[PDB]
């Protein structure tokens, strides 16, 4: 409230200087209302737009012809075996075989 | 059988590449007597007598 | 047993399975705090309590944000001002 | 032959728990003193304390504007000097005065010292939790400055 001619964002809209226009619309409005989203537009369907859901579309199907193959294939180890040497696991986990 | 023995040896044995031999301050019977042959003799003559 | 490729899982396990007791303890503490809050609410309060909120400082002399209540010096015909 | 007549599955559960606990005691007894006490009590206890404190209490990163406002930590050990960005865990009932006293070690603080968060000055008779909820939601970085003006 100190530099009016230099702070235009906090100033009234040009429709307010015009002296001419159930319930009527307000006569005085600021340009600082531009910094709000739901100032003029309504808040309808505000919290219900993240609730319109659509399911995924991926199908997990692939035929598995093993008759074509006669050799084994390698396979990853995903986790360490804790069913054996459980007590020593923190003590040998840092070593490499 | 040979794989079994080699695996167990590599895991349990005291070596230059030790897996399980680590953080050793109180040793078990076998390793203690294998490292300290003086004590195996003394502990054994006492047992027989 | 183990291998270099399992360093991810080894680290994750070593650092996380000891935390599971603490996680369960946190869950139990939360249930007990909820139980006590609901028992207090059943007993009765001057101003309401928000159940799923962190802190509820509101009383006869205190707002729901920890400040003193405005216009609370006198008494009112309709009772509490809230 | 699964199960026996006259015996209950709950009795069998009690049996099993007894077996497990006895085996645990045997294995703890026949173990190294150097490692077992640490690995069974001190690391679990520290992890429990840390995780419980983090998951339950709520903390704040504290900063100070000027070096002249830093506290005197020469005497107390393990921290001879103030460093900005310290994580500080507080209770929900804590006020700004209590926080200030905690920072300055129950000693005479400077004059007109105030707390701010995202440029917004806190009153001293204010709950830190609610003040942060209002002014800096999910950015609890507090700053201590001198308000002379
Ligand atoms: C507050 C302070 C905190 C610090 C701790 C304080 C103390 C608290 C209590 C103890 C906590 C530490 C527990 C560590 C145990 C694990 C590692 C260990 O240290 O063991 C060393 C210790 C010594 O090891 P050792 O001397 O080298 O070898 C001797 C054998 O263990 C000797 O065994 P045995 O020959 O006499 O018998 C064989 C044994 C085998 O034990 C072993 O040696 C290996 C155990 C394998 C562990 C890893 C298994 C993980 C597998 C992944 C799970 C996948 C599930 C998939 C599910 C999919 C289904 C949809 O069989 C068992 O009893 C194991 C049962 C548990 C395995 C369950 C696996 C699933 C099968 C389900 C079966 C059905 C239920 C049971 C039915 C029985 C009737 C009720 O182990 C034992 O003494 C016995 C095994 C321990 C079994 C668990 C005991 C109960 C623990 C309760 C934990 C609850 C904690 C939460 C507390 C609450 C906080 C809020
Ligand atoms: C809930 C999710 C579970 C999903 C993951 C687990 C896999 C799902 C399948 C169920 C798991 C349980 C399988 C139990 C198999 C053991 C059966 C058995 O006979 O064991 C021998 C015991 C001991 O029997 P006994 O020794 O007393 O007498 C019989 C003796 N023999 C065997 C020689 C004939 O049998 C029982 O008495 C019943 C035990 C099974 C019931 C307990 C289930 C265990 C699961 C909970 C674990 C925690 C225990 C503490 C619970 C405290 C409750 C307050
Ligand atoms: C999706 C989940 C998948 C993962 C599965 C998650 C569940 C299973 C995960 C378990 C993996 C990790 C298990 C490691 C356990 C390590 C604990 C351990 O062994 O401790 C080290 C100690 C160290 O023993 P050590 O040092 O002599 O030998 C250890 C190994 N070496 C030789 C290589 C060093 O082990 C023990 O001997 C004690 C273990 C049994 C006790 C367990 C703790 C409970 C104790 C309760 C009784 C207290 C009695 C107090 C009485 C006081 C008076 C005397
Ligand atoms: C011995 C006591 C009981 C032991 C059993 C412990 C298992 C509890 C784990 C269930 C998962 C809890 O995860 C979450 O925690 C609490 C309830 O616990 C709830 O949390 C919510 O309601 C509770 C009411 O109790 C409030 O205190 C809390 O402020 C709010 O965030 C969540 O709705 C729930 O999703
Ligand atoms: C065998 C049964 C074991 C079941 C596990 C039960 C949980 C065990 C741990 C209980 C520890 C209780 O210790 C207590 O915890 C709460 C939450 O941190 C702390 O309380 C703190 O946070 C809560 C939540 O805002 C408020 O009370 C307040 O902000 C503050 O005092 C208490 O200062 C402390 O005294």
């Amino acid at each position: 409230p100190f530099m009016w001619r230099q702070r235009a964002y906090c100033a009234p809209v040009p429709s307010a200087f015009a002296s001419q226009q159930g319930v009527r619309k307000p006569l005085l409005r600021s340009n600082s209302e531009s910094l709000s989203v739901f100032s003029q537009i309504p808040d309808g369907l505000l919290g219900h737009t993240t609730s319109v859901t659509m399911g995924n579309s991926d199908i997990f199907f692939l035929p598995k012809p093993s008759n074509l193959l006669k050799i084994a294939l390698p396979a990853f180890v995903f986790m360490p075996n804790l069913t054996i040497f459980t007590r020593a696991f923190p003590f040998y986990a840092h070593t490499s075989a | 059988k040979q794989a079994w023995h080699s695996r167990m040896g590599k895991f349990n044995d005291r070596s230059d590449t030790p897996m399980l031999y680590a953080y050793m301050n109180e040793l078990p019977s076998w390793e203690y007597y294998d490292l300290h042959r003086s004590a195996f003799l003394e502990h054994m003559t006492y047992f027989l007598v | 047993s183990t291998s270099p490729g399992l360093a991810f899982a080894n680290l994750t396990l070593l650092l996380d399975v000891p935390q599971l007791p603490a996680i369960w303890a946190v869950n139990a503490w939360r249930e007990l705090n909820g139980l006590f809050t609901e028992m207090k609410t059943l007993a009765g309060t001057s101003d309401l309590l928000y159940p799923s909120n962190r802190y509820n400082p509101q009383n006869e002399k205190t707002n729901r944000m920890g400040r003193p209540r405005k216009y609370n010096h006198g008494e009112w015909m309709f009772g509490n001002s809230y | 032959p699964l199960g026996v007549k006259g015996r209950s599955v709950f009795a069998g559960m009690r049996s099993f728990i007894g077996q497990r606990l006895g085996r645990l005691y045997d294995s703890f007894y026949y173990s190294q003193s150097s490692t077992k006490y640490v690995m069974v009590f001190l690391f679990p206890a520290g992890i429990f304390y840390t995780r419980f404190r983090a998951d339950t209490k709520l903390g704040y990163h504290v900063f100070i504007n000027e070096e002249k406002l830093y506290p005197d930590y020469s005497q107390n050990y393990f921290d001879t000097k103030w460093t900005n960005g310290r994580k500080v865990y507080l209770d929900d009932e804590t006020t700004v005065e209590q926080l200030k006293a905690q920072i300055y070690g129950g000693k005479a603080a400077p004059e007109n010292v105030k707390v701010a968060c995202r440029g917004r000055v806190f009153e001293d008779a204010d709950n830190v939790a609610m003040a942060v909820r209002a002014f800096c939601k999910r950015d609890p970085r507090l700053l201590l400055f001198q308000d002379n003006l």
